[PDB]
RNA sequence: GGACAUGGGUUAGUCGAUCCUAAGAGAUAGGGAAGCUCCGUAUGAAAGGCACGAUUUUUCGUGCCUAUCGAGGG
RNA sequence: CAGAAUCAUCGAAUCUUUGAACGCACGCGCCUUUGGGUUCUACCAAAGGCAUGCCUGUUUGAGUGUCAUU
């Protein structure tokens, strides 16, 4: 045989750069990212760079050739071109003035379904439950964002619909376990089918967009996750016997009723308790958390209709309110702060009300997720690969903080 | 199909939201928990 | 810059037309209707666009279901297009205004049209580009359009336009249409 | 079993350089798109509109001092659909009197004889209706903007609301919505504090980004509860 | 017997070919020819790929460079 | 010599290297998928592909070709 040339096998063959992967698939960058987002595709750094780059040196992202060749036969790639076809035909219709073939074309616009993407990306339901936490964080984040030109209104409607159905599921299944608070939001945490699901809920607030996030990327992720949520929730409701999707009443939903619109046609920590929601608290987070543990929940009508209770009904065990003043304070509805509920959630134990009562100092919150010289100088010099640095990195940041916070206890006792 | 059936069938189209069940690449290395 | 053989062909051909001594009958197709009257002509025309094959069916199904269950109209008003159909209309003096595409490829097709429309006394104009005339009728291209009859509501607008084409196309030029074009 | 995620292969150095060049090229284009021509037709169209508008005012005010006074809502919602170049002097002042100094501005108004009259004066320019509690909720909670010390300030902190509105028993964002929907004593002060919203028409599908002068088909006049649906699409 | 009859025998990563071009042959672009065919191979040929990029209107933008057979070469 | 047939009939198949002969030449490649190994980023195997002229359609385009868009 001939003298085999350089870079004809091994790390110079499997590893293929981004630019080559573009011209091999015949795609533009933006479409390539889209099919990389929808599928599971990510760069992989080769062990020997200049070997894998035909002797070059410049920093370049690499992919597996096996990975790229899978994208060659993806059926959805065709639906990208069919939309490139569709766009030109709709531009043609508007150019000539056919305001009707424009309307019919838009009705028959090409579509793609991620059914086979979900199956090929997550085969087993347990695989979905593992890799769904970001999806929960994603969809929940978007339901409180003003609709922009980049993100269509119906996509927001899909977030709100899919967000509430999941909240209904957890309350119905009583699978909620913990609910931590932070300036990020309300770090929720539940478990389903053995696997653990965690996410974060943004504070529903009149936020601003920093005008530097590239919304094009964020749009494809929604077009991915909003496909995932429908089929993940579908199995959960079928497993729980509920008819997916649960029916939604428009008239109730336009009254800020939250979960009340949808009908689902230490789990008992708050079973024998009745709570009322005043008009200054995060009703959206509190409605979900209390009903997850059997708490009978009513709320101020200004927060939305559908309240089973009124203000005057004394059956409420705890009238939650963070307002500094309560003019018409009731009886039998001991008035505490919202931090009491989450503290009870974390510990699974009925906490002490008066310490969390109105005007009382807030207790701190807890995150539920959280010869010698010779023996230390010989291995520093008489060994080769130097994994001795593990102490200098792993132990250092743990020792310093442990020394720091242990001194916090002593210094705080001195303050008292 | 006359005018109305094609109209009402057009409404019955454009509707595909979780009708069937699919369930009959390493882990993304989930972010660290709250601190 | 080595041009392709067809870019060279396109541009040399364009240069050739402006250099040669164009005959008067082909010279008139270079001095055309202005832009302001062109959009005004097409403002009217886009009222009388013939219904598309999409509309011609959706309408005819409505009658079919009316017949199929249990069951007459007015003359359809639209614009007349097609070379043979229009040439007949001028001769039959049924055309009120003729608009001639300025750039028909074998110029034999329309070279006789200004003479014939002048002969029958049909006010005509040479509108720029065929693809403009094509979109009025939902086609790729139209060699010639003609307005034959409009509703009473727009009868005043057509009369206003016709006097403009007289003043802007035929009142102007006229003599310049009788000089050999090109030679520049 | 440990998939270390490394630093991005994005070269943030060149990214911001491209961004700065992009902004550098964008400002030049705006400074280049200058002093366009104006045809003799648009001068007519302004005059026809101005006489059309002026005659409408005379018929509205004289002999028609009657208002149907929309009932069963103390609170209305008014947004400005469009304005006419070379504005009539009367409408120019009245729109400012309603804080709608610029198009696509959203302002709440307490229903009464006086307000409905001024709305009737500027009716051909405004789409007004009755917002529901939910629609008002998302407006404040997604597009609510404050006027702290007179700058364009987002309602990002409840402390700012308490700081500037404490003496009128307004402490929180939820206090704002409850007051506005109920139109209490402090309704005037809250409405003075609130910066007008901006409901610029949304353009998502391909047909909208191409049709000329697309404004979602916003008419002018009374729309009942359709303004709620318009808000739902808009927010 | 080199005759016929009946069997057996040529083993390669390292020896040669397969790998290359020379003079020329020579398909193509073209053009002749009633025609088999002829001329033509640098020729008035749109004749081969490289890199960059949070993704760019979620419709590709920006920048660079200019056949083939044929045995002494390995 | 040691449901048959050195049978008939023929609607199902098989049909090696070639040959108009068609991946390129008279051995060398490329492309997509699949597999193997008491060897698995290497090697190998297998199956299916890649001639030119033309026609209809399709998609991606080129043009200081024609023209339009307050």
């Amino acid at each position: 045989a001939r003298v085999k040339q350089k870079g004809k096998a091994g790390a110079a063959r499997i590893y293929i750069t981004r630019n080559q992967a573009l011209k091999k698939l015949q795609l533009t960058l933006a479409d390539f990212r889209r099919i990389c987002i929808l599928k599971g595709v990510y760069p992989r750094e080769p062990k020997n760079k200049k070997k894998a780059n035909k002797g070059s040196t410049a920093p370049v992202t690499f992919y597996y050739t096996k990975d790229i060749q899978y994208l060659l036969h993806e059926p959805i790639v065709q639906k990208f071109r069919e939309y490139k076809v569709f766009a030109r035909k709709l531009s043609k219709a508007l150019g000539k003035g056919e305001l009707e073939t424009a309307k019919r074309l838009e009705a028959r616009k090409p579509t793609y379904s991620l059914d086979h993407i979900i199956k090929e990306r997550y085969p087993t339901f347990h695989d979905a439950l593992k890799d769904i936490d970001d999806a929960l964080s994603m969809l929940f984040l978007f339901s409180t964002m003003p609709v922009t030109d980049k993100i269509g209104a119906a996509t927001v409607a899909n977030c709100e619909r899919l967000c509430a159905e999941f909240q209904h599921y957890v309350i119905r299944s009583n699978s909620l376990r913990k609910a931590f608070l932070s300036i990020k939001g309300i770090y929720y945490q539940a478990e389903i089918f053995g696997e653990q699901i965690t996410w974060i809920v943004p504070y529903k607030f009149a936020q601003s967009v920093p005008t530097d996030v590239d919304f094009r990327i964020m749009h494809t992720f929604l077009e991915f996750y909003q496909a995932l949520m429908g089929f993940v929730n579908f199995k959960l409701y079928n497993t729980l016997g509920l008819r997916y999707p649960p029916k939604i009443d428009v008239a109730k939903s336009e009254s800020a009723a939250g979960l009340a619109a949808y009908e689902l046609e230490n789990t008992s920590l708050f079973s024998n308790f009745t709570f009322f929601l005043s008009r200054e608290v995060p009703r959206f987070s509190l409605e979900f958390v209390i009903r997850a543990f059997g708490g009978k929940v009513g709320w101020d009508p200004i927060l939305g209709s559908g309240s089973p209770f009124s203000e005057s009904d004394p059956v409420i065990t705890h009238h939650i309110c963070d307002r500094p003043h309560i003019s018409q304070k009731y009886e039998g509805r001991i008035y505490i702060q919202p931090q009491w509920v989450y503290d009870s959630i974390n510990k699974g134990i009925l906490e002490r009300t008066d310490l969390y009562a109105c005007g009382a100092t807030l207790p701190p919150h807890l995150s539920p997720f959280v010869e010698e010289k010779e023996a230390k100088e010989l291995s520093k010099m008489m060994m080769s690969n130097k994994q001795r640095k593990l102490y200098s990195k792993l132990k250092n940041e743990n020792s310093k903080n442990e020394n720091y916070n242990n001194a916090l206890r002593n210094r705080k006792r001195d303050i008292e | 199909l006359t005018s109305e059936q094609r109209a009402e069938r057009e409404r019955e189209s454009q509707s595909n939201y979780a009708d069937h069940d699919l369930w009959a690449a390493p882990a993304p290395k989930l972010p660290p928990p709250s601190h | 810059v080595k041009w392709p053989e067809y870019i060279r062909l396109q541009r040399r051909r364009k240069i050739l037309n402006l250099r040669l001594k164009v005959p008067p009958a082909i010279a008139q197709f270079q001095k055309t209707l202005d832009k302001n009257t062109a959009t005004q002509v097409f403002k009217l025309l886009n009222k009388y666009r013939p219904e598309t094959a999409a509309e011609k069916k959706q309408r005819l199904v409505a009658e079919a279901e009316a017949v199929a269950n249990g069951k007459v109209s007015k003359k359809p008003y639209n614009v007349k297009y097609g070379l043979n159909h229009v040439v007949a209309l001028i001769e039959a003096k049924k055309a009120k205004l003729v608009l001639i595409a300025s750039d028909v490829d074998p110029i034999e097709l329309v070279v006789f049209l200004p003479a014939l429309c002048k002969k029958m006394g049909v006010p005509y104009a040479i509108v720029k580009n065929k693809a403009r005339l094509g979109t009025v009728i939902h086609q790729k291209t139209a060699a010639v359009l003609a307005v034959t009859e409009v509703r009473e509501e727009d009868k005043n607008e057509l009369a206003s336009i016709v006097s403009a084409v007289d003043a802007n196309f035929s009142a102007k030029y006229d003599e310049s249409r009788r000089k050999w074009g090109g030679g520049i | 079993p440990e998939v270390l995620l490394k630093k991005r292969k994005v070269n943030e150095r060149t990214r911001k350089e491209r961004v700065e060049q992009a902004i550098a090229k964008k400002e030049a284009q705006k400074k280049n798109r200058k002093e366009t021509f104006k045809r003799a037709e648009t001068f007519i169209n302004n005059y026809r509109q101005r006489e059309r508008e002026r005659i409408r005012l005379n018929r509205s005010a004289k002999n028609k001092g009657d208002i149907f006074v929309p009932d069963e809502t103390k609170l209305l919602f008014v947004i400005r659909i469009a304005g006419v170049k070379n504005m009539p002097p009367k409408i120019r002042k009245v729109l400012r009197l309603l804080r709608l100094s610029r198009i696509n501005n959203a302002v709440f108004v307490r229903n009464n004889k006086a307000v409905a009259q001024m709305l009737r004066i500027v009716e051909p320019y405004v789409m007004y209706g009755i917002p529901n509690l939910h629609s008002v909720r998302e407006l404040i909670y997604k597009r609510g903007f404050g006027k702290i010390n007179g700058q364009r300030i987002a309602l990002s902190d409840n402390a700012l609301i308490e700081e500037a509105l404490g003496k009128y028993d307004v402490i929180s964002i939820e206090d704002i919505i409850h007051e506005i929907y109920n139109v209490g004593s402090h309704f005037k002060e809250v409405t003075k504090f609130l910066w007008p919203f901006t409901l610029t028409p949304v353009k998502h599908s391909l047909m909208e980004k191409k049709v000329k002068h697309f404004n979602e088909g916003r008419k002018a006049g009374y729309c009942g509860e359709e303004i709620n649906e318009l808000i739902k699409k808009q927010v």
